[PDB]
RNA sequence: UUGACCUCAAAUCAGGUAGGACUACGCGCUGAACUUAAGCAUAUCAAUAAGCGCAGGAAAAGAAAAUAACCAUGAUUCCCUCAGUAACGGCGAGUGAAGCGGGAAAAGCUCAAAUUUGAAAUCUGGCAACAUUUCUUUUGUUGUCCGAGUUGUAAUUUCAAGAAGCUGCUUUGAGUGUAGACGAUCGGUCUAAGUUCCUUGGAACAGGACGUCAGAGAGGGUGAGAACCCCGUCUUUGGUCGAUUGGAUAUGCCAUAUAAAGCGCUUUCGAAGAGUCGAGUUGUUUGGGAAUGCAGCUCUAAAUGGGUGGUAAAUUUCAUCUAA
RNA sequence: UGAAAGUGAAUGCAGGUGGGAACGCCCUUGUGGCGUGCACCAUCGACCGACCCGGAAUGGAAGGGUUUGAGU
RNA sequence: GUGAAGAGUUUCU
């Protein structure tokens, strides 16, 4: 803290205290009910058809092949990685 | 076409702005109606407050961070700090706001006397008269209708006189402590990545 | 005043000031600043350079307040001081020194311009440039950055 | 055969409701061209004129999926400023916001997502009774029955939190009458003063003499310029109705008023909106620039997830917010 | 000042030269000699920013330039 | 939408 207006600690320095936590940033964590609830309406549906392609393209071992199809089905690579790491924790699980 | 001296024509009139014409002649009349308005409030709602008590706060730029001016309301870290429940607060006047947060223990302290002035010159009529419950107050018959900011108005940051000076001062290099500050923040990245990769490719060659 | 115009004094004069030959037609060379590149090129060339063209490059979403610097030069910097404090502090040898906050005066930098007194001063500034910290510590002051 | 449920019908069934007019302002859809660019097609006119749908006394917006990058601010709206600026534009003609700051005004909240399960505690309608009224015209209460509702009506919760708990803290609305008043007030005003003389004139309200009142010499009428002829103007209390806890010891005095909230330490949990976000493309629009918003189509989510941080992409952090 | 990151105006009486208002002093009556010299113009410099250099991880300080700015 | 044949863990006719 330089405690000056350039640096990477610039700005004044006060006593800084711990903030309360806000409740709305509790958004995003999953519940144990939550999560039972999805695990029983994933039971009762299946897969939707580009799940299974991705799955399968993943059992084939075509990585590659398998992310983009993800990326084109669900849009950014963040979500495509994301499908694949669920799909591939389901692949895993089944084994 | 332009022939004369001065800067070129910039009138941005080529729309229908004759119908959109706002003339302030009721100025006049706009303030007298605001008046009365106030007026009436302050009748209705006397003794209370016109104005109710706001915190002071710090803008939240560089070009006005330096100043203190009036916020919206108290958050609920400073009425916890000053003994005020979020319920009563608006009951007895204290605006409170959910969205601002206490970063500094000088701004949590500034607010909390602030309140604390506030109940202190505080008058709790009783909710059935001539019974003062708690908080209430057993003298309110010199009870009259006061201006807020008159006994706890918005105060600035006062500067420093004088102070000796320090050999500390005395070797300080401003300019160059200036300078070197602003190439250490756009090339600290750069030479962490630079370490890091330093590293990293001395592992590699070991392996 | 309508009395003073020119209009009162071209009353009885047919063209109105505007000639014979010429007239007052309507716009005969365009509307506006329109043809600064075709016709009225001897114009823009010779009193407004530099028009046409694109120089620099775009900067989306400026905001001034993080740019906010207004600087004072080192010949203000007792002027921003009360007059009390001049005479207790200015011409006289003092245990302590007069402390001048240039933000507090609503400034940003502090630029080297002119002398100052043979007396030492502590300068809070956001920003200095390096003549004006050199002739303050000539003077035997010294100046302390501040957020 | 019947009943029940489900779905769908009919009735001049019982009780209701909508249309249409007004469009200055307001919320949207649709939507030009004249014109400027000295021509003209993008642009401009203009997200305007015309057309269409829909409200109120205001409408809309509104309590952040907001700014910022700070010592941080903090619902919405409007004014000044930002600013003719960032930016857009055959970068031509032209167009053109937003953060901060000052001011006006300020007010916060409610659902869905919870098992009440030791008792659907919820609501509508018919009938009857009892109240009430701007009011025989209005608005309710109670009892009973029938329906709605378990494919979920009530209660505690809405993230600012909160629930399950744990241990000690305090206990409250409606009828009358007086004094001061407060909307309409109107039994209406104690509400002041020359119409004296002479001249002219058809008429004096003109001129002159002598006066008067003024908190009233604003205005109008009267046979010509009238403060004192008339209405008025200025000042100023009161008979009345109603809002009558709008207030005070609203006293006086009925039962409002025995269990609902109140903060406190400790933990365990903390349910939070889907063809929605988001991605691509197309059209339109915007200052929004490898898309500002809107809409059509294709794909189609997730749970420390998702949106935003104004240059497209990947990766690692940070800040802020919590959409459908 | 630069597109910008940024930097940011006294060697000196805030400089030298020429003309120059006004004033003062001497001449000795000449369209006079001397001393300063406001305004303004011309000119030689100094300083700030930009550009081009030498170049003595980060910094550009003394040293410079045939230049450039709507600067001091 | 549902199935049967031909074919270089998959879909072309």
């Amino acid at each position: 803290a330089p405690g000056l207006v350039v640096g990477l600690n610039k700005g004044k320095t006060l006593t800084k205290r711990q903030l309360p936590e806000r409740p709305s940033r509790r958004k995003g964590h999953l519940s144990k009910r939550t999560a039972f609830v999805r695990s029983i309406v994933r039971e009762v549906a299946g897969f939707a058809p580009y799940e299974r392609r991705v799955m399968e393209l993943i059992r084939n071992s075509q990585d590659k092949r398998a992310r983009k199809l993800a990326k084109k089905r669900l849009g950014t690579l963040k979500r495509a990685k994301g499908k694949i790491e669920e799909l591939t924790s389901v692949i895993q699980s089944s084994r | 076409a332009i022939h004369v001296k001065g800067q070129l024509p910039n009138a941005h009139f080529h729309k229908d702005w004759q119908r959109y014409v706002k003339t302030w002649f009721n100025q006049p009349g706009r303030k007298l109606r605001r008046r009365q308005a106030r007026q009436t409030k302050a009748a209705k709602i006397a003794p209370r407050p016109v104005e109710a008590i706001r915190p002071a706060v710090k803008p939240p730029t560089i070009r006005y961070n330096m100043k203190v001016r009036a916020g919206r309301g108290f958050t609920l870290e400073e009425l916890k700090a000053a003994g005020v429940s979020r319920r009563v607060a608006s009951t007895i006047g204290i605006p409170v706001d959910h969205r601002r947060r206490n970063r500094s223990e000088e701004s949590l302290q500034r607010n909390v006397e602030r309140i604390k002035v506030y109940l202190a010159h505080l008058i709790v009529f009783p909710r059935k008269a001539g019974q003062p419950k708690k908080g209430d107050a057993t003298d309110v018959s010199g009870a009259e209708q006061t201006d807020v900011a008159a006994v706890l108005p918005i105060t600035q940051e006062a500067v420093e006189e004088a102070k000796p000076i320090t050999e500390e001062a005395k070797n300080f290099n401003a300019f160059s402590t200036l300078s070197n500050e602003r190439a250490y923040a756009r090339y600290a990245g750069a030479r962490a990545a630079f370490q890091k990769k330093r590293a990293e490719e001395a592992e590699a060659k070991k392996k | 005043p309508t009395h003073t115009s020119k209009t009162r004094k071209l009353r009885g004069h047919v063209s109105a000031g505007h000639g014979r030959i010429g007239k007052h037609r309507k716009h005969p060379g365009g509307r506006g600043k329109a043809g600064g590149l075709q016709h009225l090129r001897s114009h823009f060339d010779k009193y407004h350079p530099g028009y046409f063209g694109k120089v620099g490059m775009r900067r989306f979403h400026l905001m001034k307040n993080p740019l906010w610097r207004p600087t004072v030069n080192l010949d203000r910097l007792w002027t921003l001081v009360p007059n009390e404090t001049r005479e207790k502090y200015l011409g006289k040898n003092t245990e302590v020194a007069p402390v001048i906050n240039v933000l507090q005066s609503g400034y940003g930098k502090v630029l080297g311009k002119g002398r100052l007194p043979d007396t030492p001063v502590i300068i809070q500034t956001r920003y200095v440039s390096r003549r004006a910290e050199e002739k303050i510590k000539q003077a035997g002051g010294v100046v302390e950055l501040i957020a």
